[PDB]
DNA sequence: AGCAGATATCACTCAGCACGA
DNA sequence: TCGTGCTGAGTGATATCTGCTTTGGGTGGGTGGGTGGGTTGAGGCAAT
């Protein structure tokens, strides 16, 4: 009844929108279709402004309302698509306030909210269910269950004599889809008075996972909600759009990632005859002199070319520099502003850190009581630059441990059963 | 000031002191229980202090019928029949704390002294509950004399708990059965003591008062 | 409707409670002073009406449910009661200093005050009777109320030492102080409420363990049956309590002097029956043979060595080993067949091993029994019920109190007693209902006994 | 008249007629009755000053959009004492009225408020009586207790069902709405309409949220009996109470004595024995506030309007900056550049961050250098007591990860986690070292990054984590052989190197000389004050203002309203520089240098440029002044060249001073 | 597979009356 | 006042069906506990 008119609705708004005289989001759907993405990204101000209604009614029942707009999005693909196809993805913009991570609440329980955090661990990718085949025990009935991946579904308790729970999920006709969780915390900035960095569960699907990799700033958008695991929930979010300041996709590829009109602007600035003196300025314009400290910096950031040879010998093509001075030279600010600038970088304390730290740590896992291997900055600070402050601090166990890792750019464990070789071009 | 409604029938408790002997951890055995001892050792352990019900009343779920006075034995008891002719309420009942009794109650860890002590053996160890003002009288590392009962705690466990799963010596402590409420388990028993009397054996207008 | 009803009525006995009067905290002087309302006699009017209009005529029973539950008597008409007995015994005192002195004003106020109090108590104490007509409201609170029942009698017991006592003796007295002549029908009433106060404080007791039988017993059983109130012992209310209220509040002087002068200078049609039922309750639970007995060292110690001669004997069906020693028996019937049976006691003796094969089985013959509830024909508990050997302990000093006022009352008026009752009771046969015909019957029978108890024990009596 | 609306009076309502508190205060008429004083007394409480207290309390509630109006214990007392008797033996139905009650005062002062906060918590202060976690027994269960402890274990912040509302299997019938205890589970076993034994599935169209939070009470350190175990006890934090205390924090919970049904207890010990929590109500932070336990209030450095009124006055007038430091330590004699220090680093400076990318400290630093006795501990107290947020430690106490933050294995999740450590607990504050020359090379060497960045890395076990640590230090030293020599330089004197010594802006180097007068006039002052502190030397007013009395002679402003200013200074007020002398500060700069190029003297760099403007942004801020005048940089510039030219050598001590005598 | 709780359908006891002795 | 059924509904009782849960291991969790078991390896910390 009602979710028929949501569904036409949403349909009406998608295929007659229009700012100028482009059908922004149908042409958006036949691209998106005609490269096998099947999602639309949609931005809320528009949807506000062709509607307010919709957007209210969007905005009170997220769970129970998202899932009719894709329906409807599928239902517009088939027609746009096909001449008389997976359920379609919904992806949401919106410019609305950030809410600090450490202000979500009660109040704020199955709502959509906006906030940016820091990413610190990712999952490897799972199997959910979405089209469920099942028989029964007994009589053998055929009988299928669609499934959405929003929560406020079980296999039926009674057949349709048998015995409780008498349907068996037949599998080789199931389809399933990918799903990831992450951990978010908090900005270090946005943290209150004397208090350790809260985290975070989040969860993504399909088209959302593989987007966003340790320790880069992202800003989410979600719903808020909560999942029993007696009279208490343990929240979590379930991500609706990652916006990240990293290109994430062209640095884990060899894929790139850039407009042509990007393109176009890189190529002209290369084109300036003088592009060396203006990185040079670039760099903590608040510190006066340290010309050449700059321009080291400039081509630590930039970087040189790594060989292969044919016999498989491999020669470093990463550059590192030591600063030995005085107090008061601007060393500390030139280490923060050079993790600031790069794409990926670790800001460490010497004395803040461990063998185990720096490079990656034997870990149990609690459950399992299985050993895996964490990450430390030298790992999680891959393609990038590590910047160790107080170097001196270091003890020498410590700093003895870091010679592999600068020289062949590896890191060789052989811990509690476990021998591998880990690659940190850092 | 005004009229107190809360005051309640005084709990009465009788210490006994000076007994003619004094039994050591080693010497208690299975022949005086339910009876009046004293023990010496040294406290090695003291729990918290925690309220113990005492006497409890409970309200019926249907007719909202009161039953009081229901004495607790080691485990938590309900009652079984409502007090209401038409009521057929059994198994269902809401304990009422308002009503109830509580008393103060601690466990208390003690081992024979290391003279009393055999050569080249572990010490012995006996559980020692304290009730009412009795509580928090001997600290750890004391050598205290106790006087009172030696009891024979069972498992609670077995008996049945709300709530409460049920469940040295190589497979040969096989506990009695043969009981209802142990319709295919057993029972096994413990030896603790309890104690009725505590003795450790190892301004100016205030202070004039005090003076003979 | 019946919910909000009951609450309205809960709020406005409440309401009632709070007007009619408390402690002055004013006062410097401790304890504090009870300080009558502006309108306590209106509130008790107002009370009786409730208990008049919405108790009986209704038939339920939650206007008494309601005063319970405010503690209107305990904190209200007790210390009314006690307060003005104490202030007409300071008038005597006075007097006996200087007979011209008085310090009474609103003395006729105070005295109505105080026979209102009484009424209501009388109201409040009086038996309660489950029958097969009662409505479900009565039989679904009987229980609560007899536990409220239970705290009055303790408190009219405990409090100030039981001065309510005197406070009734009083006002008995004053309806004496007056000729049989000039004794008008509101003096004998009263004289009979008094006489119903007194055997309505010694009836109360505890009630019994109603339980449904719609249901076979559950595998749990019956667990404990309990029906006193949470801070009340049996201790509070025995009949050791009564008696030393009693003696101590000279309760038994009066109701000799009432019953040695019955006939003559009263009219007995309204004191003779109040009277008699007051002796039945008070000696319908005692055994006569208690009355004509350290000696409780003495009787310890032999108690102790019976118990050693049960043990001892108990002794021969221990097994010296433990449980767990496994001693197999085979015993041979006259035909060649062989039995099992285990245990120590089996193999060295053989009436044993015959009496295990007996217990051993686990077939029971179903037994009948034909179990009468006493409260279903509304009768107290006495000898017809109670357990064989079931013995009141007296303590010494109360046990001879009591065993001079029966003496005394014995010799003094129990044939005129007897006489009243026989003729009265005679001329109306047919109206005697069950408790009557019990209550005579039990009377007679007891003092009967008892006489001829002490008779055979003293050659004077 | 409807009976249900009838109400008793006040004498009335003393006496009791119901077989509990509870039942009597329950009761419609009693329950009328008590909302309608506890509204009298909101409403028209007055104190000495003749205001209504709680009426700005209600306003400033309002103003802050919060949920949580503070009530003093004493206050009630005095005006209605059967209340406070009743809130003290029932807390909970008193405080579900009071909490009633102060909806419709609050709803008064904001007709709509009911549309930012449904509902007002009512929140206990100044409770007289004080127990320990060893004292409590079962007489206080079900009754109001306040207790002292440290925060050992917290938890993450979780919403829980305000309204729990469940569903027949069977049937299908759904169940209204029943409250959810804090303490343990509400279950339904007997259906009204249904009457099936079997359970109900838990279902809900729409349900309410609360915030909730669990706590580990600990006795602390300092009370706990010298060698025995502690006792501790867990609290619960309901709404609006949640990340208010923090782990490792000193507290005083105000909250309801509860015990449950626990089978596992029973299981465990034998016996039938119910577990035991505490519902706070109230929280109120202990930590470094052990000589602040005479005052009230559950925030001793909150202000109130007046207060600020007050602090505004107080700062309009112009020898503001000299009372100021006057009234540092004033049982200490002299030291009025030690005193100067230590109040700059008590306001502080106000840290920059220029277009995003360049971050610049705006805490000072300072350090005592001088003789065995010249009060340089009780001056490291004094700041302790007086700044909002201090934590203490001692030279060789005090740990390379004590300091800072430590990782270790959590014991419920067995998963490597971080703590804080000194630092940390000092976040806009300050971290006291008393023997800071005592400290093993480790641990000193600790505090670098954090001395200047502002901010704590740690890279251990696979954690990879900045904090902040935006707190100043203020350390006391002895110089090498236990006493100054004022013939060498200042580096040979100390053992500390470069770095170290250039982080601290202010450097106080203290003599102890023998000289007749400063001797004869140390000890007057020293005996006046040891007779002044003599124990035997309304009757709290009395008290109070016999307190005022002997304080008003050592110290021109009150210690608390002292506290209170700085507080608010440092909360409410950024100055700024916008017109200033550049060649004066260039030229100091310079010259500063110029005389520092010599072999051992203190280390001069443009951290101590920028310690002039914070010291000169503190001295405006000392006067709750929005911009830097010319009069407080050139104060500042006084007090570094001051402080440099003590740093020297007697030989050229003379000629320095004849040198920088333009400035100074 | 075994165990504990429960439903419901299976008999048996005291109850009492008609005939005659 | 014995003997022999016929009536009988009450008071049982025992022969008879309806729902957990378990082992131990994270294919039940950490608002069931760590004194009911698992448990050897790596890691960080303080006293040394
Ligand atoms: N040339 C400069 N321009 C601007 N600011 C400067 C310059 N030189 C030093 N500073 C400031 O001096 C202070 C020095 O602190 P910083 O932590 O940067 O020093 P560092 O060279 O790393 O020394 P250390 O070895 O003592 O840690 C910073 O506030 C920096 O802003
Ligand atoms: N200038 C002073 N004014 C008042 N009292 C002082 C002064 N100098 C020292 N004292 C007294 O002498 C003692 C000095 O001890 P303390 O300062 O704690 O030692 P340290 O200086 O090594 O920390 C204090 O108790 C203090 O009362
Ligand atoms: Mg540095
Ligand atoms: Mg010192
Ligand atoms: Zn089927
Ligand atoms: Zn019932
Ligand atoms: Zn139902």
């Amino acid at each position: 009844d009602d979710n028929t008119e949501i569904i036409k609705s949403f349909k009406n708004f998608i295929l007659e929108f229009r700012l100028d005289s482009q059908f922004i989001y149908r042409d958006q759907l036949r691209n998106n279709i005609l490269v096998k993405n099947y999602s639309l990204t949609v931005n809320m101000e528009h949807l506000i402004g062709y509607n307010e209604d919709i957007y209210k009614k969007l905005s009170d029942e997220p769970s129970d309302i998202i899932p009719l707009f894709e329906t409807a999005i599928t239902q517009v693909a088939k027609r746009i698509s096909i001449l008389s196809l997976p359920t379609f993805q919904l992806i949401l913009n919106s410019n609305a306030n950030q809410i600090p991570l450490r202000d979500l609440d009660s109040e704020h329980v199955s709502k959509i909210v906006r906030l940016s955090g820091i990413i610190i661990s990712t999952s490897v990718l799972s199997s959910r269910a979405t089209y469920l085949s099942i028989m029964c025990r007994n009589c053998r009935h055929t009988t299928s269950i669609t499934i959405n991946n929003f929560n406020s579904v079980s296999l039926p308790r009674s057949c349709l004599n048998c015995g409780p729970d008498p349907y068996i999920i037949i599998h080789e006709s199931s389809k399933f889809i990918d799903q990831q969780f992450l951990k978010l915390q908090e900005i270090p900035e946005l943290v209150p008075v004397g208090e350790m960095p809260r985290n975070l569960t989040m969860t993504c699907d399909r088209y959302l996972t593989n987007k966003v990799i340790p320790g880069t700033r992202v800003t989410i958008v979600g719903i808020y909600s909560i999942y029993n695991s007696v009279a208490i929930r343990t929240p979590y979010i379930k991500i609706l759009g990652i916006q990240s300041d990293v290109e994430t996709s062209s640095i884990w590829n060899s894929v790139t990632m850039f407009t042509e009109e990007e393109e176009e602007e890189f190529l002209q600035l290369s084109r300036n005859p003088k592009l060396y003196e203006i990185l040079t300025n670039s760099i903590a314009p608040s510190i006066f002199g340290n010309e050449d400290i700059k321009k080291a910096i400039v081509c630590l950031l930039m970087g040189g070319s790594k060989k292969i040879l044919p016999d498989g010998m491999r020669l470093r093509g990463d550059i590192n520099v030591l600063l030995l001075g005085d107090p008061g030279t601007a060393k500390s600010q030139l280490l923060k502003f050079v993790e600031k600038v790069s794409p990926i970088a670790v800001y460490t304390s010497g004395k803040g850190s461990s063998a185990a730290g720096l490079t990656a740590s034997v870990q149990r896992d609690p459950m399992t009581r299985e050993f895996y291997l964490e990450g430390g900055a030298m790992v999680l600070a891959d393609g990038g630059v590590v910047c160790i402050d107080e170097f001196d601090k270091m003890r020498d166990e410590d700093r003895v441990a870091i010679h592999e890792a600068m020289e062949q750019q590896t890191i060789s464990i052989a811990k509690a059963g476990i021998t591998t070789v880990l690659n940190s071009r850092t | 000031t005004s009229t107190s409604p809360e005051q309640t029938e005084r709990v009465f408790q009788i210490s006994f002191f000076n007994l003619p002997t004094v039994h050591r951890i080693r010497d208690i055995r299975s022949e005086k229980i339910g009876s009046l001892l004293s023990i010496s050792g040294t406290v090695t352990r003291t729990s918290e202090v925690r309220p113990e019900l005492y006497k409890a009343s409970f309200t019926c779920d249907m007719c909202r019928a009161i039953v009081d006075n229901v004495e607790q034995s080691f485990k938590y008891t309900e009652p079984t029949f409502c007090p209401n002719p038409s009521c057929e309420n059994r198994a269902f009942w809401t304990l009422n704390v308002t009503r109830s009794r509580f008393l103060d109650w601690q466990k208390v860890r003690i081992q024979e002294n290391a003279n009393e002590i055999p050569t080249g053996s572990m010490p012995r160890t006996l559980d020692v509950i304290l009730r009412g003002d009795s509580v928090e009288r001997a600290k750890p590392g004391d050598r205290c004399k106790f006087t009172g009962v030696e009891i024979v705690v069972p498992d609670v466990t077995q008996l049945g708990l709300p709530g409460v799963k049920p469940s040295t010596t190589e497979g040969l402590n096989s506990g009695v059965t043969g009981l209802r409420s142990l319709g295919v388990r057993d029972l096994t028993y413990k030896i603790s003591f309890l104690a009725c009397h505590v003795i450790s054996i190892g301004d100016q207008e205030v202070f004039l008062n005090s003076l003979s | 409707a019946a919910d909000f009803s009951l609450t309205v009525l809960r709020a406005r006995i409440a309401l009632l409670a709070t007007a009619i009067g408390g402690p002055d905290y004013t006062s410097q002087i401790d304890p504090p002073p009870y300080k009558l309302g502006d309108d306590c006699l209106a509130c008790l009017k107002d009370l009786k009406r409730w208990f008049k209009l919405v108790d009986d005529q209704q038939k339920r029973w939650d206007v008494a449910m309601a005063v319970a539950e405010y503690r209107i008597l305990t904190d209200d008409l007790l210390p009314i009661l006690i307060d003005w007995e104490n202030k007409c015994s300071l008038a005597a005192k006075l007097a006996k200093n200087n007979p011209d002195h008085e310090e009474f004003r609103n003395k006729a106020y105070y005295d109505k005050i105080a026979l209102n109090c009484l009424q209501l108590l009388v109201l409040m104490t009086w038996p309660l009777i489950v029958t097969e007509q009662s409505s479900s409201n009565q039989i679904t609170l009987y229980g609560e109320l007899k536990k409220h029942q239970l705290v009055y009698k303790k408190t009219i017991l405990s409090m100030e030492s039981g001065k309510v006592l005197r406070a009734a003796i009083r006002l008995a007295l004053d309806v004496i102080k007056i000729d049989r002549l000039s004794r008008t029908p509101r003096d004998n009433m009263v004289l009979k409420l008094v006489l119903n106060f007194f055997r309505n404080v010694i009836a109360i007791e505890p009630g019994e363990f109603t339980i449904n039988t719609k249901k076979s017993m559950p595998k749990k059983g019956i667990t404990s049956i309990d029906t006193l109130p949470p801070n009340v012992s049996m201790d509070d209310i025995s009949l050791n309590t009564v008696i030393s209220s009693f003696h101590k509040n000279k309760v038994f002087g009066f109701l000799l002097t009432l019953t040695s002068s019955l006939s003559k200078e009263f009219d007995q049609d309204f004191i003779n029956i109040p009277l008699l039922e007051i002796m039945f309750y008070f000696t319908k639970d005692v055994n006569q043979e208690l009355l004509f007995p350290t000696s409780a060292g003495f009787e310890l110690s032999k108690l102790l060595q019976k118990e050693h001669q049960m043990r001892k004997n108990v002794i021969k069906h221990t097994s010296a080993r433990h449980s767990r020693f496994g001693g197999l028996l085979s015993i041979q019937t006259p035909d060649k067949t062989r039995l099992t049976v285990s245990g120590s006691q089996a193999l060295v003796d053989e009436k044993i091993a015959l009496q295990k094969l007996d217990d051993s089985k686990k077939w029971n013959k179903r037994i009948i029994k034909k179990h009468q509830s006493v409260a279903a024909e509304g009768l107290p508990n006495s000898l017809l019920n109670s357990q064989t050997g079931k013995a009141i302990f007296f303590t010494e000093s109360n046990g001879k109190h009591f065993k001079e006022f029966i003496n005394n009352f014995i010799d003094s008026g129990f044939n005129i007693l007897l006489h009243s009752v026989t003729n009265y009771f005679t001329t109306e046969q047919d109206r005697m209902v069950t408790l009557e015909q019990v209550e005579y019957l039990l009377f007679f029978a007891w003092f009967v006994k008892y006489q001829l108890l002490r008779s055979k024990i003293d050659n004077s009596a | 008249i409807d009976p249900l609306r009838e109400e008793l009076t006040l004498e009335s309502l003393s006496n009791v007629k119901a077989n509990s508190y509870s039942e009597w205060i329950t009761q419609p008429n009693v329950s009328r009755t008590i909302a309608r004083e506890l509204k009298s007394f909101l409403l028209e409480y007055t104190d000495e000053t003749g205001r209504s207290v709680y009426g700005a309390r209600i306003r400033t509630l309002g103003e802050m959009n919060s949920e949580s109006l503070e009530v003093n214990y004493r206050h009630l007392a005095e005006s209605k004492a059967i209340l406070a008797l009743f809130l003290a033996k029932c807390p909970e139905e008193m405080l579900k009225i009071f909490d009633l009650v102060a909806m419709e005062a609050t709803e008064l002062h904001y007709p709509d408020y009911a549309r930012i906060h449904s509902e007002i918590h009512v929140r206990i202060s100044d409770f007289p009586t004080i127990y320990s976690l060893r004292e409590l027994r079962e007489s206080n269960l079900s009754s109001l207790v306040r207790v002292t402890g440290v925060v050992t274990r917290r938890t993450g912040v979780f919403p829980q069902l305000k309204y729990v509302k469940f569903n027949c299997l069977k049937c299908g019938s759904i169940l209204g709405p029943f409250f959810q205890d804090s303490n343990e589970e509400i279950r339904i076993s007997f259906c009204t309409n249904c009457k099936s034994k079997g359970p109900f599935r838990v279902n809900g169209e729409k349900t309410v949220y609360r915030n909730y939070q669990r706590v580990t009470l600990q006795e602390a350190p300092g009370t706990v009996p010298p060698g025995r175990l502690p006792r501790h006890r867990e609290v619960i934090l309901l709404a609006d109470l949640v990340d208010v205390s923090k782990p490792g924090e000193e507290v005083e919970v105000t909250g309801i004595y509860k015990n449950n049904y626990d089978g596992n207890l029973n299981a465990k010990n034998g016996f039938p024995v119910f577990a035991t929590i505490i519902e706070a109500n109230s929280i109120k932070r202990r930590e470094g506030n052990t000589a602040n336990e005479g005052e009230e209030g559950l925030d001793v450095f909150s202000w109130t309007e007046e207060e600020e009124r007050e602090f505004r006055k107080i700062s309009r007038d112009r020898g503001i900056i000299d009372k100021i430091i006057s009234s540092m330590a004033p049982s200490i004699y002299g030291h009025r550049d030690i005193k100067t220090a230590v109040a700059c680093s008590l306001f502080g400076g106000v840290p920059k961050n220029v277009n995003g990318k360049h971050s610049i400290r705006g805490d000072i630093n300072v350090l005592l250098l001088g003789d065995p006795g010249t009060a340089k501990s009780q001056i490291l107290k004094y700041v302790e007591k007086t700044a909002h947020r201090a934590v203490f430690a001692t030279g060789q106490g005090a740990s390379a990860v004590g300091l800072t933050a430590s990782v270790r294995k959590d014991p419920i999740t067995k998963e490597w986690t971080l703590e804080g450590g000194a630092l940390v607990l000092a976040d806009k504050g300050v971290c006291l070292i008393d023997e800071f020359d005592k400290m093993n090379d480790q641990d000193r060497t600790s505090i670098h990054e954090a001395m200047e960045q502002q901010s704590i890395s740690i890279s251990k076990a696979g954690i990879v984590t900045t904090l902040q640590a935006r707190c100043s230090i203020i350390a006391a030293a002895n110089p090498n052989g236990g006493r100054y020599n004022s013939t060498l330089p200042l580096a040979q004197n100390v053992s500390l190197t470069e770095p170290i010594l250039s982080r601290f802006d202010i450097l106080c180097v203290v003599r102890d000389l023998v000289d007749e007068e400063a001797d004869e006039r140390l000890a007057t002052f020293v005996v006046d004050s040891h007779v002044r502190s003599h124990p035997e030397n309304n009757a709290r007013q009395r008290r109070l203002q016999r307190q005022r009395k002997k304080e008003e002679e050592i110290s021109p402003i009150p210690q608390e309203l002292l506290m209170k200013y700085i507080h608010y200074a440092r909360t409410k007020i950024y100055p700024k520089l916008h017109q200033m002398d550049m060649d004066k500060v260039s030229r100091v700069y310079a010259d500063l240098r110029r005389e520092s190029i010599s072999t051992g003297s203190f280390p001069i760099t443009v951290r101590h440029l920028e310690s002039i403007l914070r010291i000169a942004e503190s001295f405006a801020k000392m006067r709750l002044s929005e911009f830097v005048s010319s009069y407080d940089l050139d104060r500042a510039i006084k007090v570094v060249v001051d402080s440099f030219v003590d740093a020297q050598k007697v030989s050229v001590r003379r000629q320095l001073r004849r040198s920088f005598a333009i400035y100074t």
